[PDB]
RNA sequence: UGGGGUAUCGCCAAGCGGUAAGGCACCGGAUUGUGAUUCCGGCUUUCCGAGGUUCGAAUCCUCGUACCCCAGCCA
RNA sequence: GGGGGGAACCUGGGGAACUGAAACAUCUCAGUACCCAGAGGAGAGGAAAGAGAAAUCGACUCCCUGAGUAGCGGCGAGCGA
RNA sequence: GUAGGGAAACCGAGUCCGAACAGGGCGCGUCCGCGGCCGUGGACCCGAAACCGGGC
RNA sequence: UGGUGUUGGCUCUUGGUCGCGCCUGCGUAGGAUAGGUGGGAGCCUGUGAACCCCCGCCUCCGGGUGGGGGGGAGGCGCCGGUGAAAUACCACCCUGGCGCGGCUGGGGGCCUAACCCUCGGAUGGGGGGACAGCGCUUGGCGGGCAGUUUGACUGGGGCGGU
RNA sequence: GGGCCUGACUGCGAGGCCUGCAAGCCGAGCAGGGGCGAAAGCCGGGCCUAGUGAACCGGUGGUCCCGUGUGGAAGGGCCAU
């Protein structure tokens, strides 16, 4: 017998998979003990929504990254530091680089997943990354004046 | 007794006792010793189902047995409640 | 596959080792099976075929030219039969089972030959080409098969050894077969 | 009515494609008060019998015969 | 809205035996008597997943004929489109 | 009812069995009324011992 | 009482079938343990071989196969000979065999969640547990009950005889 | 007692014995294909009267036959047993 399963099963399984199994243990083990659920003409075009209504949300974290990756994986910035010479006085915490670019601009940052791991303080130029799947490895010149 | 989804129920039905060989095989024909009434029940069984919050079980035949755990399905969309099993049941279709 | 696909006769000494070999209806009830004298084979393939014209010691003069090389007569009989160092055949016609020369004393002596006043004729053939293979208890079939030259122009087995569907007596089903020696063993069907 | 099983030395009976194995039966011989049980040796061979298979077949296929079982009907 | 009642008729759910066969078990009597239920002035059934051989017909119901035909049958008694 | 033989297909005063063109086997009303007898039905009239159903 | 339904998990466990893969077959002569039959005069080694050692299984105690290491360019058939059958190596297929495999089965353990028993009233906890129980189906034991049969003649009826 | 044979026939049957019915029985001859005899002829079992069983139900051979729309089947019928 046809069935949609949920909370996976060693034996068979994983979320959504569809596997059948003899009516005894569907109706007497899985369908009861909420495990899985009956794999009816009704829940079946249904699991088609949670298949794409992920599939395509999911597609959109992956369409809002790779689209400021070819508007933002290529722009450098330039700080406005002060100091002289080697080192300065004032690393530049992520936030920093973020309003120097959130309103320097224009651009929102998430100031922790950006590569930037520990203060700074020194200059020169450099280069980070983002973002958890395809990324975006975008440096950035530390100055003077 | 008598399923309650299918409405399946005992019929009744002869017995035939027949003796010697079929004339499809060695021939002379074949006869008829006794016969005599009887009944054929329904398979039917038991068939709990949680639902709402309560019970409510089934006298439904093997054959039929689906059917119950396929109504349970269509009334997800329902305001089934009230401590009545008894009423659940009923309207339960 | 598709048909007769000579391909497969694709490595050696001259491709003359693919055969024929099938199997069938082993020897029902008393009856049974044996191949044909001489099948002709569209090829032919000139084979060393050995015509021992066990004639009276005249047909060597015809009949080592129609279908052959070389004769013997009545003296492969008693002569050369005394020695086992120095003896096919198609037996004497009319009243003459040459029972004393080739019966048992284990080879060839099954069918015999047609010229009575020459050993040969004004068309010569059918004599020199090939030969059979009876019904060995177990495995039957293994016929002799062609050589590599030729395309849809192989395939000499597929119309012969093949319609040689004329032993089925009453058995079964005689399929699983293929072609090939010295070589493999392809799949195709008939 | 189907399908099995056999019948081989004298009694019952082992039983592979290359060969006839035993006990018992009787016979000779040793021992025996006497007497079973002993202890040796044999004793007996168209293996039902007619075809074909095979280089040959008791020992394997067809066929015919006798009897043994199973199962099965009986106007 | 029901429950209860109504001469006979109706339909559905169950359902004998004497008897017959010149005894008796298939068979017959009989789906009858009779138990129960539902309906109504009637009930039933009714618009084809049909009939059956006609290049066909074209709900159902009921009467006459079809015919004691076809067939059924310890192919007996006898049952019957 | 004017057609009958044949298991039948089938032919026809014929036909069936038959190798036969021997034989032989089978080959010409209805509708009412009245009466006798017969069939199915309780079938001249009373009479069992008993069997079965549902009730008391 | 078999089968099947209500009946579900897990592991072990053997069959029977077909696939395929590797072995398998020791009369007397023959280099010996030769399975039939067909092709066949040339193949196998760097797509790393003869003696050797380790190691598994078969044994007709001689003989057989696969795996690895050493090693380094040889082997084996046509031949011949013998025998009814000859030969490498390439097939197809018999007798029995195992090995993974499909499809089916047979049993044995253990589980809970059907079902059943039950527990100061329980959405539960305990116990049995895939068995029992009940439906459909199969064959049987069955005067406990049920329908009926148990002939005629006949110096009365039975007994005897017909 | 011996030699050749198989009439221990297929088609049929005028005519009668018997006789409640059903059965039982005898039969000359004609046609077919035969046997023995030279021929006339004879032969459709047995010197002779006992050696047996209606129908129903089936089975095996045959065969012209029927064949559920038509073709073919299944299953029937007829002859034989
Ligand atoms: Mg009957
Ligand atoms: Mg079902
Ligand atoms: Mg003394
Ligand atoms: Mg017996
Ligand atoms: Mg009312
Ligand atoms: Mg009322
Ligand atoms: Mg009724
Ligand atoms: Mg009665
Ligand atoms: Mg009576
Ligand atoms: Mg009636
Ligand atoms: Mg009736
Ligand atoms: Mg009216
Ligand atoms: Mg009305
Ligand atoms: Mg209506
Ligand atoms: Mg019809
Ligand atoms: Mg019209
Ligand atoms: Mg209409
Ligand atoms: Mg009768
Ligand atoms: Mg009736
Ligand atoms: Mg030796
Ligand atoms: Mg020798
Ligand atoms: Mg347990
Ligand atoms: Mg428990
Ligand atoms: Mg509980
Ligand atoms: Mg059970
Ligand atoms: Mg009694
Ligand atoms: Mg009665
Ligand atoms: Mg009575
Ligand atoms: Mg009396
Ligand atoms: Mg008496
Ligand atoms: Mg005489
Ligand atoms: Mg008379
Ligand atoms: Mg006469
Ligand atoms: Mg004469
Ligand atoms: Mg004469
Ligand atoms: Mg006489
Ligand atoms: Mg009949
Ligand atoms: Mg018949
Ligand atoms: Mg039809
Ligand atoms: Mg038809």
């Amino acid at each position: 017998m046809k069935v949609i399963l949920l909370e996976p099963l060693e034996n068979l399984g994983d979320v959504g998979q569809v596997v059948d199994v003899k009516p005894g243990y569907a109706r007497n083990y899985l369908l009861p003990r909420g495990l899985a659920v009956l794999a009816t003409e009704s829940n079946l075009k249904a699991l088609e929504a949670r298949i794409r209504a992920q599939a395509k949300r999911l597609a959109e974290r992956k369409a809002e990254a790779e689209r400021l990756k070819e508007i933002l994986e290529n722009l450098t910035l330039t700080i406005p530091v002060r100091a002289g010479e080697t080192k300065i006085y004032g690393s530049v915490t992520a936030k920093d680089i973020a309003e120097a670019l959130s309103r320097q601009h224009g651009v929102t940052i998430d100031p922790k997943r950006l590569a930037l791991e520990k203060p700074i303080k020194e200059l020169g130029e450099y280069v980070l990354t983002y973002k958890p799947h395809p990324e975006v490895p975008i440096q950035l010149k530390v100055s003077v004046v | 007794k008598v399923c309650e989804i299918s409405g399946k129920r005992p019929i009744v039905a002869n017995s035939i006792q027949r003796r010697g060989k079929a004339k499809r095989e060695g021939g002379v024909g074949k006869k008829t010793t006794g016969i005599s009434k009887r009944r054929q029940y329904p398979n039917l069984q038991k068939v709990r189902v949680r639902v709402a919050g309560q019970e409510i079980t089934f006298r439904v035949a093997a054959s039929h047995i689906p059917k119950v755990y396929e109504l349970v399905e269509r009334a997800k969309g329902l305001k089934l409640e009230g401590l009545s099993p008894k009423e659940i049941k009923k309207e339960l279709l | 596959k598709v048909y007769t696909i000579d391909e497969a006769a694709r490595t050696a000494k001259f491709d003359e080792t693919v055969e024929v070999h099938a199997k069938l209806g082993i020897d029902p009830r008393r009856s049974d099976q044996n191949v044909r004298g001489t099948v002709s084979l569209p090829h032919g393939l000139g084979k060393q075929v050995r015509v021992l014209a066990i004639a009276k010691g005249e047909k060597i003069k015809e009949a080592e030219e129609a279908g052959a090389d070389y004769v013997g007569g009545e003296e492969i009989i008693q002569k050369i039969l005394d020695g086992w160092m120095d003896f096919v055949m198609g037996a004497v016609g009319s009243k003459l089972g040459r029972i004393l020369g080739p019966r048992g004393l284990n080879p060839k002596a099954g069918t015999v030959g047609f010229n009575i006043g020459e050993i040969i004729r004004e068309i010569k053939a059918g004599r020199i080409e090939f030969r059979n293979d009876k019904t060995g208890a177990i495995h039957a079939p293994v016929g002799k098969a062609s050589f590599p030259p030729e395309k849809l122009a192989d395939n000499i087995r597929a119309f012969i050894r093949a319609l040689e569907a004329h032993k089925p007596e009453g058995a079964k089903g005689t399929f699983l077969r293929s072609v090939y020696v010295t070589t493999t063993m392809g799949p195709s069907v008939r």
